[PDB]
RNA sequence: ACUUACCAACCCGAUGCAAACUGCGAAUACCGGAGAAUGUUAUCACGGGAGACACACGGCGGGUGCUAACGUCCGUC
RNA sequence: CCUCCUAAAGAGUAACGGAGGAGCACGAAGGUUGGCUAAUCCUGGUCGGACAUCAGGAGGUUAGUGCAAUGGCAUAAGCCAGCUUGACUGCGAGCGUGACGGCGCGAGCAGGUGCGAAAGCAGGUCAUAGUGAUCCGGUGGUUCUGAAUGGAAGGGCCAUC
RNA sequence: GCCUGGCGGCCGUAGCGCGGUGGUCCCACCUGACCCCAUGCCGAACUCAGAAGUGAAACGCCGUAGCGCCGAUGGUAGUGUGGGGUCUCCCCAUGCGAGAGUAGGGAACUGCCAGGCA
């Protein structure tokens, strides 16, 4: 909520002075970000699949959509159809809430926290980061975890090329190395 | 090994272009639909192309795939 | 492909009225207007028409493109189309849902009087 | 092979029957259809039977 | 001995060599044996006279065979009788029309490849020409 | 992780091959319509009576055999 | 019995010729309404490896089709969901293919029904294999017959084993 | 006359790429989401109430032979009929005559209706 006029007022003017864009829609836009696990081993138990849910719903407040293995791999002992992970998409004011949630609360909790990558981005303008505990997130009360599993956060650009996809993410003030 | 084969299903253009038709005379017996069916042409559930309607039969080539329709024109 | 999309949902229903030979109200919508034809079986001539971007109907309207833009319009097309003498027609709504503006012009139709 | 026959039967009383076939190992609960009875032209319940 | 590594099918038909060849220019080299004649050539034939230019030319110049045998042929064994369904590969040849160049030599003087070409030709079954590159 | 006298998929250029390959494609044959001329109706149907169902070689297109056989098996004359 | 080739560009065409399959499956894997679009690879990303899920890009069917092969399929015939039983009953112009026994396709009419606002679609499934004449007999229905008469037995007709 | 939208004809000489260009109307994105309606999560799409902004992307138009596409003439292969040979294959007379390739073309053409601007 905050930060949608925070980028409306402050991150368009910068970005229009700083790349001389003509018209105020080449400025580029965050349009969704997907939470993702790939549970793996559960195909054994289909409990670790349900509890990395329960940790989407607890993070993000909608619900998650589980996703299934998508063909037959004999190396990992998958099929067409098998649940295999479970994913999150978040657009618009939910995107801006989670956003906040992330920036400022999770980014200061990583162990041994050198910084952050900036090379990852796709070439095309879009991030993505992986952190290897969900216990990070404030809502995951230490307690109430049976195991370990990290997951991945994916933010989506309407940029053209990751050097302005760096511009917008730097100006929310992304850690980078 | 190999001493097998099937009988000859008797597949085939059954009725050329301009002929002339009674309502329900099969035009084209066809595994898949390598001709479809256009005006007054029907097809049935082996893919049999028969005429709707008495008339003259018609080949003709239509549509962005360049794909062979039969159609009836009414004498 | 947010057009494409709608052309090849249409595609079935559009080749159907053709073999059919039906004279078919094609329905056009946008997020501003709505326009409606009544296109003969050949596909070729339009024999009745109407549209919220006219004057006919443009000016009793608080906001063309709402569900009273969208029974406007069907009503017009409808009253049209029995002074043009053309009574039995096929719905076509060229891939929208028959759900929200559309179906308010198809029952305005139906109330003027196109059996459909 | 496995798939067994089996008879579908009017419940009008009328002794019509359709007959098909059913795999009695993977689902077995009985079969029940809506069919037309020529006996009463009317659309009856049919329940398997035999 | 030449032989496609693996094929759909074990037994062609017999079929007929009628034609004229194609792929009746030296192309890669500068010279080429080309087959006036029709017939088989055989992979121990190939093989023989790739062998026989090879030493002709002791390890200099280089030598491309323009010829693949890929057409398995049949015989049935002796005390055999007709029928009984079509005998067992045995061996692969390639059909040869006129004007096919068989072999093709580059890197050596004209001299040197046509004593090569002889030595070689003095091994196959159909008659053969010296030929030379040519612009268009 | 250096590297490589062995090997090296993809792709790019040139080069061929295929009965069970085809982004091409004939000549003929076949189906249908119209028009003369010509032909002892030579076409169709129905009824009385059969015989015959070991074929042979030659030409052309092929399978098989060794593009072996006065070989064998098909098509057509 | 089914697919391809031999098979000579209509059909058809043989050999102890060359290659493969079938003797099922499914009340949903059928019907209809609405919606959707694959393989592969490239790049980035927690456990992640050449190959698990996610994000975007190139690509455009190199995927899929219940099971062989051929021919088809984007209006999709491929995938998903809602409601359903047309896997209906009597017929059937007219055709195709068989020496015949038969096999197959079929608009359309009557009845009743499912889905769709409607136009309409539906007489099983992308199509082509998944089969066995006749006789004898068993079951349900049907007062057709019923050997003096009334029944009944037995027989016929319809459905079916 | 110019521009846009809808529906057709034809189905790459019509496409894909590269460069430029347009917002009066139209179209596009776009603003919001109690409700109509929907997500096997998400107002992304479907859908509804609108019109602050921009033609950024999409879309239309214009230019460009980068690729696709089209493509002669002549010759060649093949082949019906008749005849011949050195008869596993060819040749002669006559009729039909490819495919590939070369020269070259090619930045589609057109019908009904509606709106804006002349």
């Amino acid at each position: 909520a905050k930060l949608h006029d925070y980028y409306k007022d402050e991150v368009v003017k910068k970005l229009m002075t700083e790349f001389n864009y003509n018209s105020v829609m080449q400025v580029p836009r965050v349009e969704k970000i997907t939470l993702n696990m790939g549970v793996g081993e559960a195909i054994a138990d289909k409990k670790l699949l349900d509890n990395a849910a329960a940790d989407l719903a607890a993070i993000s407040g909608q619900k998650p959509l589980i996703t299934k293995a998508r063909k037959s791999v004999a190396g990992f002992k998958i099929r067409q159809g098998y649940p295999i992970g479970c994913k999150v998409t978040l657009r618009g004011e939910r995107m801006w809430e989670f956003f906040e949630r992330l920036i400022t609360i999770a980014v200061p909790r990583i162990r041994d926290f050198r910084g952050l990558s900036a090379k990852s981005f796709d070439g095309r303008g879009n991030y993505s980061m992986g952190v290897r505990e969900q216990i990070i997130f404030p809502e995951i009360d230490y307690d109430k975890v049976d195991r370990v599993r990290g997951l991945d956060i994916t933010i989506t650009t309407t940029a053209k090329s990751d050097e302005e996809g760096r511009a917008l993410l730097a100006a929310f003030d992304f850690p980078f190395r | 090994r190999n001493g097998r084969d099937s009988e000859a299903k008797r597949l085939g253009v059954k009725r050329f272009g301009g002929e002339s038709v009674l309502a329900g005379s099969i035009i084209v017996r066809q595994r898949g639909t390598k001709f479809h069916a256009g005006a007054n042409v029907g097809c049935g559930r082996d893919h049999t192309l028969f005429a709707k309607a008495d008339g003259k039969v018609k080949f003709e080539v239509k549509g962005p795939k360049n794909r062979k329709f039969i159609s009836i024109e009414a004498e | 492909d947010k057009k494409s999309a709608r052309i090849r949902r249409a595609t079935r229903a559009r080749r159907k009225l053709q073999e059919l030979g039906a004279t078919r109200l094609v329905v056009h919508r946008t997020p501003r207007h709505i326009y409606a034809q009544v296109i003969a079986p050949n596909g070729s001539e339009v024999l009745v028409a109407a549209s919220t971007v006219e004057k006919a109907i443009a000016e009793q309207l608080k906001y063309t493109g709402n569900k009273d833009a969208a029974a406007a319009v069907g009503k017009a097309v409808a009253e049209r189309a029995l002074e043009k003498g053309i009574k039995d027609v096929s719905f076509d709504r060229s891939g929208f849902q028959y759900h929200g503006r559309v179906q308010a012009l198809a029952d305005a139709a139906r109330e003027a009087g196109l059996q459909f | 092979g496995i798939r067994e026959k089996i008879k579908l039967v009017s419940s009008a009383g009328t002794g019509h029957f359709y007959t098909t076939t059913k795999n009695k190992r993977t689902k077995p609960e009985k079969l029940e259809l809506k069919k037309f009875d020529p006996v009463v032209r009317q659309h009856v319940i049919y329940k398997e039977a035999k | 001995m030449l032989q496609p590594k693996r094929t759909k099918f074990r037994k062609m038909h017999k079929g007929r060599n009628r034609g004229l060849a194609q792929g009746t220019d030296v192309s890669f080299g500068s010279f080429g044996l080309k087959a006036v004649g029709r017939g088989r050539l055989t992979a121990r034939q190939i093989e023989a006279a790739r062998r026989a230019m090879t030493r002709a030319v002791k390890r200099q110049g280089k030598i491309w065979i323009r010829v693949f045998p890929d057409k398995p042929i049949t015989e049935k064994p002796l005390a055999v009788r007709m029928g009984k369904g079509k005998g067992n590969v045995e061996y692969w040849v390639a059909l040869i029309q006129p004007g096919k160049v068989l072999y093709e030599m580059d890197g050596v003087p004209e001299e040197l490849a046509r004593e090569a070409f002889k030595l070689a030709a003095a091994k196959l079954p159909i008659k053969t020409t010296f030929v030379t590159k040519t612009v268009m």
